[PDB]
């Protein structure tokens, strides 16, 4: 629904070991957002977490695979959250979305809690 | 109707070698989380293997993690389960298991491993 | 009110429920604080239902009532309403109207074993779908043919239960995680459990 509404920018394309920033600008009922969640999907395959940030505290939870590598944050006066994302190789080619959620946290991500999302973002990094 | 029906198994001298296979109809095999059982006379059902295509993909019981491997075939609607490596202890029905919306299990192959 | 609810021993049991006997606590005349636990680096999983999680403690129950049980990480989403699973349905059922939270978090290094833990069980086949927050514990030997079983595991005579055999190698979705689910009961009586102030 509209409740909360996410808007994604900053995707695009880059060779591998370069940066990135998508940022994700909430709007609508921003003080019920418990949680922000950074999913990406390449077609055909599973929409699956990749960082996530409890807002009551700032604690964040990573995937295995972008440890060391993505560093998601949130900035609260602008209420826009964060993915840097570093040291890209083509294995982190996706559409990444923005979610939001107000019934708490839940790691690891899964889609099928119900999610505000944004519209997309596209990621594509080549060798 | 959800049917399972495992086929593979047979007589293996230890060392060897099988691939099981579990043939689904009713569903689709990407769709649900595939399990794989064994049990011998006398003894305790064992949980196997696991595959599905959410959040971790396969599992594996301690004693058989490196020696088999659990697969899926969605065009054949087929699971499959390659046992390298196959001792004595690994001898027992194997069986083939899905949950939709109710419990269904197979009839089981037997594979018995020679010393 | 008086005296803080005794939370610490139902998060901090050194022993969990196998999930098919899950246990119940229940929690009444004291003070709660949800925030301290929500806030906390303890947990992976905090999700509620008819409640917002960051306002718990403004809140007022008659009763509030604290299960636990160790399940597989990925079966965690299969405690919420309106699930169907072998968990769900045959193991531990939430109610549509389900008013509380599930807390959850990852417990590899206690509950599993180098060669497997067996201590944990769950229900693998029953008749029916379990009642929301029943609980059977019965061993009687499930027909799965014509033939009748008289008591005797064997030919499609399944033994009801079945180990988990959790074992630390395997990716967190197979993994156990030790689950918490407060039910907050209102009913026509004042309320006993109140947060802070």
């Amino acid at each position: 629904s509209s409740q909360v509404q996410l808007v994604e920018s900053g995707g695009g394309s880059v060779q591998a070991g370069g940066s990135l920033r998508l940022s994700c600008a909430a709007s609508g009922s921003i003080s019920s957002i418990t949680y922000l969640g950074w999913f990406r999907q390449a077609p055909g395959k599973e929409r699956e977490g990749v960082a996530a940030l409890i807002t009551v505290n700032g604690h964040t939870y990573y995937a295995d695979s972008v440890k060391g590598r993505f560093t998601v944050s949130l900035d609260n006066a602008k209420n826009t959250v964060y993915l840097q994302m570093n040291s890209l190789k083509p294995e982190d080619t996706a559409l990444y979305y923005c979610a939001a959620a107000a019934w708490g946290y839940a790691w690891p991500l899964h889609q099928d809690d119900y999610w505000y999302w944004g519209q997309g973002t596209q990621v594509t990094v080549s060798a | 109707q959800v049917q399972l029906v495992e086929s593979g198994g047979g007589l293996v001298q230890a060392g060897g070698s099988l691939r099981l296979s579990c043939a689904a109809s009713g569903f689709p095999v990407q769709a649900r989380e595939m399990e794989w059982y064994r049990q011998a006379p006398g003894k305790e059902r064992e949980w196997v293997a696991a595959i599905k295509s959410t959040g971790t993909y396969t599992a594996y019981a301690y004693s058989v993690k490196g020696r088999f491997t659990i697969s899926r075939d969605n065009a054949k609607n087929t699971v499959y389960l390659q046992m390298n490596s196959l001792k004595p202890e690994d001898t027992a029905v194997y069986y083939c298991y899905v949950y939709v919306g109710s419990s269904y299990i197979g009839q089981g192959t037997q594979v018995t491993v020679s010393a | 009110i008086t005296n803080l609810c005794p939370f610490g021993e139902v998060f901090n049991a050194t022993r969990f429920a196998s999930v098919y006997a899950w246990n119940r606590k229940r929690i009444s005349n004291c003070v709660a604080d949800y925030s301290v636990l929500y806030n906390s680096a303890s947990f992976s999983t905090f999700k509620c239902y008819g409640v917002s999680p960051t306002k718990l403690n403004d809140l007022c129950f008659t009763n509030v009532y604290a299960d636990s049980f160790v399940i597989r990480g990925d079966e965690v989403r299969q405690i919420a309403p309106g699930q169907t699973g072998k968990i769900a349905d045959y193991n531990y059922k939430l109610p549509d109207d389900f008013t509380g939270c599930v807390i959850a978090w990852n417990s590899n290094n206690l509950d599993s074993k180098v060669g497997g833990n067996y201590n944990y069980l769950y229900r693998l086949f029953r008749k029916s779908n379990l009642k929301p927050f029943e609980r059977d514990i019965s061993t009687e030997i499930y027909q799965a043919g014509s033939t009748p079983c008289n008591g005797v595991e064997g030919f499609n005579c399944y033994f009801p239960l079945q180990s988990y055999g959790f074992q630390p190698t395997n990716g967190v979705g197979y993994q156990p995680y030790r689950v918490v689910v407060l039910s907050f009961e209102l009913l026509h009586a004042p309320a006993t459990v109140c947060g802070p102030k």
